[PDB]
């Protein structure tokens, strides 16, 4: 389900942190080059920063999206 | 024109700090979780391009649009939205390559505007909005529920929506002129959005036009008529999508904001939908506010919206240079 | 009691021969393509059980509920909707383990009904019916778009639904009370459930004299700040609606629960939650959904899929229950 | 995401185009999950919809058969 994607995607998340100490690029987060895939990913994150579970770094629009989790 | 970018600064549930809004010059879907701060990103353009109704802008009052604070943040001292439109194409009847307005309200419910840095008065603001043919509450914004208006409208009132997109003795010679392009226009766009079906707009009076009401004759799956008071959900939107878009392929108006108008749609008609806002969006900008995935992997950019203690903030993501 | 058939013929549009609708004891989603005549089917059961108005099943008038004719059939002669609930809690002040309601309208507009086969008057089927806590205007039956009624209702409406669970209606007040204080605290359980990190609660304008005034909610969807159920937004609304019907069934579980596309405004997280608070619940009341959403259907326990054939709708039964075992 | 249908009716051209009779719904849920076999369900109905092809059930709960046109 949704449920369970989102918590694998926060796992992904959180290992790579675990082992680079540093925040995440949103492209190593995308596992096929569709814009379907690339999306659901996005929208993955949003849910999680909702969850307080990750924050989102953008620093300027359309920019590089970076993710570290909490 | 088109709408490059908006600004919003203590504005409802984004907070205090400047929020950058970017869109697209074509098709931008608005995604994120429920209560995450979507339609107020559609407040804060009816904010800016002069609304006066708290209701409309779902608030109880003016001042009721200025964030309160949250659990990092203090009460915003004014709420602020400065939107971007990109004018090359000079539809504003200014000589500049980007026109923008920008309305605050303090806690009083006193408004201020500025158009390109110099203070104007709200009137001055509609005056160059109409100008540039900019509605900011026209047919071309459908927020949530005005599906169900485009639908409970009365014949006469939807004569009369097409009156004005006309322009206004041989009056009649317009007005059929833009009625029969509108109209051939819909039945294109219906087939295309209910295949093996058809519909078409019909005049009460087709001899007198103004003396009655605009009616929609439609057949969903088959040759059979139905009112579409007794269509459901689903059918209802599809057949006001299919009248919003027959007007929007005669008159193109610079941008269209669309709030969920896919909540009662099947994932097969979100896919029409949304093809038919791509091919749509090289004339008109479009900004849709969807849950589905089907709409959202269509668009050209989006822009996601999460909270933070209260607090809304957006990502823009472009679909090309994600590629 | 619980609906364990539909039985429709000529009734809106599904054409003359008869169709037959069963229904899981549990959670049953009803699924299809837009225009399909899954709506129809909650309109079926607002006709048997004595529904007036023509309006509320979108139609001019009662006699345009009668199927008009197709590509391949003409116009049939009147509309019949047969309902069979299975009696054998005894909800029904009948001491059979069926019981079967039907109701038919002709052209002129008139209804004969019948009661396990005997006619019978629409004031004995509505009596027969409230016995059994059933009612053609129950706040069970969540219609599209009815979803906010539970938030654009005026706070005395509000109350007046507490009433009718509470009992009759001194020494009422001990009763009402007792109820409004479960609901109450089912609501902010639940609210809690659907909108993780906030709260809710219901809010008598009266505590002392509750009958003198209304039934307010007071929701808080970030948590902290309050926020006028109307400032919110569609998902929000939905949400708050949802949980208020859910805190009255968890109190005191209906018959059943008729849902159309309750989860139009929800995202795929709360269409999630959603549809594991009806799978929970089903377990004391029964529930029919309408939905075009995926995860919304996938948590069902039996499927009803309606096609269109011709202009003329159509149902195929599929349960996942006794399918897995193939 | 409409290519699903129509690989749909595919194999349901082609089950046929050989056996000649009606398919069990069976032989086209690939994956024995609640989920896969609910969109399959979902597909075949868009699918009658379409007038690709017609489902056949004889009695409730009943035995699913399709038969594409």
């Amino acid at each position: 389900d949704i449920e369970k994607y989102v918590e694998e995607l926060y796992k992904v998340v959180k290992k790579i942190y675990e082992k680079t100490g540093t925040p995440i690029k949103f492209w190593d987060l995308v596992p096929d080059v569709e814009p379907k895939i690339i999306a659901r990913t996005f929208l993955y994150l949003l849910f999680l920063e909702n969850m307080g579970r990750v924050e989102i770094i953008q620093e300027e629009p359309f920019g590089e999206i970076l993710v570290v989790p909490m | 024109p088109y709408i490059e970018k908006l600004e919003l600064k203590g504005f409802k549930s984004y907070g205090n700090k400047k929020v950058v809004i970017p869109f697209s010059k074509g098709f931008t879907a608005i995604v994120g979780a429920n209560g995450s701060g979507k339609s107020n990103i559609g407040d804060a353009i009816l904010f800016v391009l002069g609304g006066l109704s708290a209701k409309a802008m779902r608030a109880s009052r003016i001042s009721d649009l200025i964030f309160a604070g949250s659990k990092n943040e203090p009460p915003a001292k004014y709420a602020e939205v400065a939107i971007y439109f990109n004018n090359e194409d000079r539809g504003f009847p200014i000589d500049e390559d980007e026109v923008v307005i920008r309305r605050r309200v303090y806690p009083d419910g006193r408004s201020s505007y500025w158009l390109n840095g110099r203070r104007a008065t709200r009137s001055e603001i509609l005056d160059i909005l109409t100008a540039a043919m900019i509605s900011p509450d026209g047919y071309n914004i459908v927020l949530q529920g005005d599906i169900t208006k485009f639908i409970k409208m009365s014949p006469l009132e939807r004569r009369l929506l097409i009156d004005d997109i006309s322009g206004i003795k041989e009056k009649k010679n317009v007005f059929m002129r833009t009625f029969e392009a509108i109209s051939r226009n819909f039945s294109e766009i219906f087939a295309k959005l209910s295949p093996g079906g058809s519909a078409r707009l019909i005049l009460e009076n087709p001899e007198d036009p103004f003396s009655g009401g605009l009616e929609i004759e439609a057949k969903p799956a088959g040759k059979d008529v139905k009112r579409i008071e007794a269509m459901s959900g689903g059918e209802k939107a599809l057949t006001a999508l299919a009248f919003v878009f027959a007007i929007q392929k005669f008159k193109p108006a610079p941008f269209y904001l669309f709030d969920e108008i896919d909540a009662h749609l099947d994932d097969a008609n979100v896919k029409r939908v949304a093809d038919l806002i791509k091919e749509s969006s090289k004339e008109s900008q479009f900004i849709v506010i969807t849950l589905r995935d089907v709409m959202m992997a269509n668009a050209d950019k989006i822009i996601g919206v999460s909270m933070r203690d209260g607090v809304s903030k957006v990502v823009s993501l472009s679909l090309e240079k994600a590629m």
